[PDB]
């Protein structure tokens, strides 16, 4: 119930502190800046929303991807729209981009991995160390990914 | 006006816990995609959150406790089974991979938000991803692992006067009443469940030690509770509480498993009723500090949280759905807003006067003048 | 649809081209001021002069078409 | 009909702004084109890439009318 | 029928006089010049004519000027089109152009004058002296000017 | 290909000579109008003639007629009553208001084409404001007031190895046999209406003097001649006479006056006919120099001195496009016409006869 020893590990708090060289330089990450000045007036804000669904349309997939991979680039110009269509028309935004490393974090295939699906988990239902051991070269990490994104294919 | 801040990793959503298990952290990632598609992405920081390391865990637990969770593996479960009980390892906190990996995230970012706040340049932040309060120094309960929050708090502690904590969650925070039961500066408030549930404790007479009487509060209830007769107990409190505790800081744990529709809960709460709460917390201006913890009933949740991000901007949004990728899971209506169940209060008038009529002047006992 | 997602790009690059094509068209403005004056001063003043000079901006950009034809 | 004037005014001055409009689809020619191609592979070989380029750029000179409205 | 006296004057013929100075500087006057290095290949021709027409519609009369006008400062140019109509929308082409001479050149009115045409000519009808005397503004060239336009003018 | 040079000024259509009389520049005004309409200008170069000066002038005539030119006016025509009939000013020559000035444009017109072709540096050139060919030292005739054909010519004859004139016009040139009647560089050919027409001369004895004979030719005629009549006595002579005179440059007067529907011709000609004509010419490759003259149509004139100057440039011309003096060019709107409906009166052996009778003739002169 209340355990002594199991209280705290002396705080050791003072409350005022006043400049004691404040830590995060690397515990957190911006990513995301607004901009007010020029872009939201109420005219250029429907600007982005038509660039936000052109992502979502006919252009490359990377791992399957229809706008979230669009947006963490915008930051890196903080002020421009056209900047971000040159290096998303470029080979891979994925591959010359290492030290951010956003771009493998977004979201996180074969026909044969895929056959030993069926052939998987449609047998032992419950297993899920079977499921990696099988198919080797994903995780359960990868393999649980699929079954979110398989519902919508029924219907 | 305010601005606001906000954390965020990907890879939490890939974390399982085992068969049958409630807690699934895929919900974190519904709740990501809500805010960018309403537009709410104009109006706030976005931060990633770096893994944490065993220095601030070691801050509060044991460093050998620790040394346990890098050598235990799945596949070789069956070699630690005596100090798998010892520690309450079990059915109610399973063993999987990447365990360790899942709370470096939760530790790293509550801890994250807890320096921008000490930075003294701005009011808000938020966190869905901590909320972890059951854990203990030595041993694992109620699902949770490792007590973020109390290691977010210490770092508060340093620069801000006074932290008041609250726990809307229906289970009560006893391992946040643990460590500041005898010490003023630091009040624990806590609504919650009481009568044959988790943990089982949280009575009337939790009141502290020492110096610490009238200085860790609780106010326990009963099933079917509404959004309207929660508003005859926590309004008139904290006008009560601000000239009286006089804070500095607020931790506002959004427990959002008091919601109705829930596998566990019994409550009779919507989204409006449990977000009418932070429109009165927000109307003092003062250093918030919002986060998560409990729930399992994933739909409801991400439409509870999104709605509580944008008052803190004091900003509408209206009611209804863009096009996404999670559209269908938002059940039948595809409506932010929501209905409660059938469920009536069972608490009496003069069961709410009961502890306002007893405690209010309890603490007109303290000094003030 | 193939068509709609190029059409999205279209809303993306209107106003950057837009910018450009009014840094065009007032190069040669001078020629539609006078020329508007001097045909209401013989025919009229009923006639609305810039109504006349909007005319002749549209058209001057359906024949561009046929560059893409 | 006093807008016959104008249009013989167009005829004089069409030729030249044509070479200027050139100039301008020329520089985000380089967005149309792997654009077009990425198009192309996601579906099948079947549409022509050529086609897609010539019919959004006759689509955003119809946008740019409505300065000159 | 043969006048010996009236034959010629002693035209001293020579038939080579190989570069006596040759005259002409001055007795002719150079107004119009072809170009078909670039105009003439049966893809700028037209180009013209869409000019020459566009003079012949809403725009400014001198003297009642059609297209006439206009061709003559072409030259001016010797390879343009748009130059003349900086010229040709200046307030007047006739008064600041007085060296060449030309813009009086091409074509060579009040209703009181106009009024003693028909006081003037439908009385005595073949003066022709009266005419220039009773008009004294304008002379018998100018006076004869009108007689071949109005014959449209009844029709 | 070959350069082509025009001359023209403005002033000229607004002179005007007295009541009923045949003769109106204004007709030159019209054609200028047509090489513009039809897009010709950009296959030639428009000069402008400035005034002519009594110094070219007096080259020929005396300068006392001259000075008379200048003390006239048309409100003291009476004092002038004894001189006026002396130097046949009158019924045919009226007086009139920029009488001088008129002939100063056309003196000036053809003396400046005069020398482009002395420049040696292109070989066509035309005027139709010139042609008049009927003055005399001391006196105008037959509607004409200066022999500018001569003046011109001038020019030409100290750069020129040997000019070949010509005369198509009805009328027939006795103003420019009078002064090569001796001379035999310069070869004097006409064809002209003969008996009862002015000026009553060009019978076939009038050959030459001196060293003159066979180098001043004629070849009269009579009313009723077709286009295809011209034919058989146009071609055969020049091609006897290329090789024979060896000419350097030709002056080719076309009087238009010999077409149908004229006031005084009574000739059978269309444009084709007379238009006929200068494609063989152009055929030999010489120094060319066109001239008009008379012409008292003013309809049909324009229509001919037009396809002339086109084919000087051996290009095709196909109707009328939009212009100011449209509707005066008929009821038909074509450029090309028809003749009227006369037949030829002259027989097969009235061509042999100097046919048969003068190529031989000219085979008198030394060649070999
Ligand atoms: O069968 P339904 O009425 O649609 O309910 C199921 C069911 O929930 P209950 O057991 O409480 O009815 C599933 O639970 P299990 O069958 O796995 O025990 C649950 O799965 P989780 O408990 O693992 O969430 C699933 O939820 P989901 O669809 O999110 O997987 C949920 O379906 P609904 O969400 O449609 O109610
Ligand atoms: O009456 P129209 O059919 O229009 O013809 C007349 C007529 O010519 P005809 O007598 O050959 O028909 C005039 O001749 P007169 O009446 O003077 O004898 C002539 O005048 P000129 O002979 O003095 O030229 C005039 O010509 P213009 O209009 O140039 O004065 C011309 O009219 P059209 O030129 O309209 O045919
Ligand atoms: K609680
Ligand atoms: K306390
Ligand atoms: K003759
Ligand atoms: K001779
Ligand atoms: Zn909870
Ligand atoms: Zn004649």
């Amino acid at each position: 119930r209340i355990n002594v020893g199991s209280r705290f590990q002396a705080e050791i708090p003072l409350m005022r502190d006043r400049a004691l060289a404040a830590a995060d330089p690397h515990k957190a990450d911006l990513v995301w800046q607004p901009w007010e000045d020029l872009e939201s007036s109420r005219e250029k804000q429907r600007q982005v929303e038509d660039l936000l669904t052109a992502a979502c349309s006919s252009i490359f997939p990377g791992a399957g991807t229809n706008q979230e991979l669009a947006l963490h680039c915008l930051h890196e110009s903080r002020g421009d729209i056209l900047e971000t269509l040159n290096k998303l028309l470029l080979k891979k935004p994925l591959r010359p981009h290492n030290h951010p490393l956003a771009t493998y974090h977004y979201t996180g295939w074969k026909m044969a991995e895929r056959k030993l699906f069926n052939k998987g988990i449609a047998i032992y239902k419950k297993d899920f160390f079977l499921v990696q051991k099988l198919i080797q070269t994903k995780t359960v990490a990868q393999c649980v990914e699929f079954y979110y994104t398989y519902k919508k294919q029924v219907k | 006006r305010r601005k606001v801040c906000y954390y965020y990793d990907g890879d939490v959503g890939n974390y399982y816990y085992g068969q049958g298990h409630p807690m699934k952290p895929h919900r974190i990632r519904m709740t990501h995609n809500l805010l960018l598609n309403y537009g709410l992405y104009r109006k706030m920081e976005i931060y990633r959150p770096h893994k944490a390391n065993a220095e601030e865990m070691t801050k509060y637990h044991s460093d050998d406790y620790i040394k346990f969770l890098r050598s235990i593996r799945p596949d070789n479960m069956s070699e630690y089974s005596k100090q798998m009980q010892r520690f309450n390892v079990g059915e109610d906190c399973p063993v999987f991979d990447g365990l360790f990996e899942f709370c470096q995230l939760s530790t790293g970012g509550s801890v994250a938000s807890a320096v921008k706040l000490n930075k003294q340049q701005t009011d808000i932040a938020v966190n869905w991803a901590g909320g972890l309060h059951h854990a203990k120094k030595s041993e694992a309960s109620g699902f949770c692992y490792v007590n973020d929050i109390v290691l977010a708090i210490l770092e508060l502690l340093k620069y801000h006067q006074r932290v008041l904590y609250i726990d809307i969650d229906i289970h009560h925070g006893d391992g946040v009443e643990e460590a500041f039961y005898t010490t003023d500066r630091v009040m624990t408030v806590s609504f919650h469940k009481y009568g044959e549930y988790f943990p089982g404790t949280g009575d009337l007479r939790d009141i502290g030690a020492g110096k610490g009487k009238y200085y860790a509060v609780n106010y326990p209830l009963r099933d079917g509770i509404d959004d309207e007769s929660y508003e005859a107990i926590f309004k008139p409190v904290m006008s009560k509480v601000m000239e009286m505790f006089q804070p500095s800081a607020v931790v506002l744990q959004c427990g959002s498993d008091s919601l109705s529709g829930d596998r566990l809960g019994c409550f009779n709460l919507t989204i409006k009723g449990h977000a009418k709460c932070v429109e009165f917390v927000k109307s003092f201006n003062l250093p918030m500090l919002m986060l998560g913890g409990g729930g399992y009933t994933i739909r409801n949740v991400a439409r509870c949280w999104t709605y509580e991000t944008a008052v803190a901007l004091d900003t509408e949004i209206p009611n209804e759905l863009p096009y996404n990728d999670y559209f269908e899971y938002f059940g039948p209506d595809f409506k932010l807003h929501i209905s409660p169940s059938n469920m009536t209060n069972q608490n009496t008038n003069e069961y709410l006067e009961k502890i306002k009529q007893r405690l209010f002047e309890n603490l007109r006992m303290l000094p003030h003048a | 649809d193939p068509a709609i997602s190029m059409d999205l790009l279209r809303a993306v690059l209107q106003p950057s081209i837009n910018e450009e094509i009014q840094t065009v068209f007032n190069k040669y403005m001078k020629f539609f001021q006078k020329a508007a004056l001097n045909v209401r001063d013989n025919v009229g003043e009923e006639v609305d002069a810039e109504q006349l000079i909007q005319e002749a901006c549209r058209s001057c950009l359906e024949q561009a078409k046929l560059l893409f034809s």
